[PDB]
């Protein structure tokens, strides 16, 4: 997690080997790119969508 | 706020203002439907208070506003514990009826210890409101917002001879001009992660408003995002 938080969107944790486990905020779900966050809801937080 | 400018409709869509004995009297943010977080200071007593959610300009109608009352109160256990020190100035609001969440309508996102700090020492930071835009001026009917960079606890410190607390931080512009001021209280201090909004902090206090070599000061919310989760869940 050390550089760029382990290229994880929101959170990062640190497993072993080296390795990331990402995370995401309540309302999202982590994306099967195993690092980037989904809208797991209709309006999740800390999103701007009136366009 | 002071130097900033206006909002545009759904830009801050976390954003409530509260009304009460004076009509927009502090700001706060959504932390899910039944619950909003502001300052302390702002919601001592046992008084009335309304909240309106989706509210862009205080004297129209847009159509986006949601008007809930607040049934209960619960400033921090340690507020006021020591007189007249603002530390520990959050407090969270419980609605009498859920908000109905939409694009004017969202809650602010908040992450654990840890990364709320990581996130304030981004160094950059929003903060909006309705409260006066001229320092004992006139307040705003439009939401304003600013951009206010994060200040080192050294020159905080030394910007004023009041006690800054570990819970507190200091964010402004060196040379002044641009700041949160009275009416402000509760707002909240949002650091944008990669488009999603996390909160930072809570306007606190300061000693008038926009001043050079004077700072906003902030509630810091990494030192209380355990009791907001705790104090907020819903059943
Ligand atoms: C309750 C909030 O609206 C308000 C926000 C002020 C933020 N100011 C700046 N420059 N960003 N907070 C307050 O009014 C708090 C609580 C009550 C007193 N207070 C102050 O900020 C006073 N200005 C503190 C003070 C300074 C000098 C002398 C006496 C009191
Ligand atoms: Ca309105």
């Amino acid at each position: 997690c050390n550089i760029k938080n382990g290229r994880c969107e929101q959170f990062c944790k640190n497993s072993a080997d080296n390795k990331v486990v990402c995370s995401c905020t309540e309302g999202y779900r982590l994306a099967e790119n195993q690092k980037s966050c989904e809208p797991a809801v209709p309006f999740p937080c800390g999103r701007v969508s009136v366009s | 706020i002071v130097g900033g400018e206006d909002a545009k409709p759904g830009q801050f869509p976390w954003q409530v203002v509260l009304n009460g004995k004076v009509d927009a009297f502090c700001g706060g943010s959504i932390v899910n439907e039944k619950w909003i977080v502001t300052a302390a200071h702002c919601v001592e007593t046992g008084v009335k208070i309304t909240v309106v959610a989706g509210e862009h300009n205080i004297e129209e109608t847009e159509h986006t506003e949601q008007k809930r009352n607040v049934i209960r109160i619960i400033p921090h256990h340690n507020y006021n514990a020591a007189i007249n020190t603002y530390n520990h100035d959050i407090a969270l609001l419980e609605l009498d009826e859920p908000l109905v969440l939409n694009s004017y309508v969202t809650p602010i996102c908040i992450a654990d210890k840890e990364y709320t700090n990581i996130f304030l020492k981004f160094g950059s930071g929003y903060v909006s409101g309705w409260g006066r835009v001229f320092h004992k001026g006139r307040s705003a009917l439009v939401l304003q917002y600013l951009r206010v960079p994060l200040v080192d606890r050294a020159t905080c410190l030394r910007s004023t001879k009041f006690t800054i607390t570990n819970n507190m931080f200091c964010a402004g512009f060196h040379e002044g001009g641009r700041d949160s001021c009275q009416g402000d209280s509760g707002g909240p201090h949002v650091t944008e992660v990669e488009g999603t909004s996390f909160l930072t902090g809570i306007v606190s206090w300061g000693e008038e408003c926009a001043m050079k070599g004077k700072y906003g000061i902030y509630t810091k919310v990494s030192r209380y995002v355990n009791w907001i989760k705790e104090k907020t869940k819903l059943t």
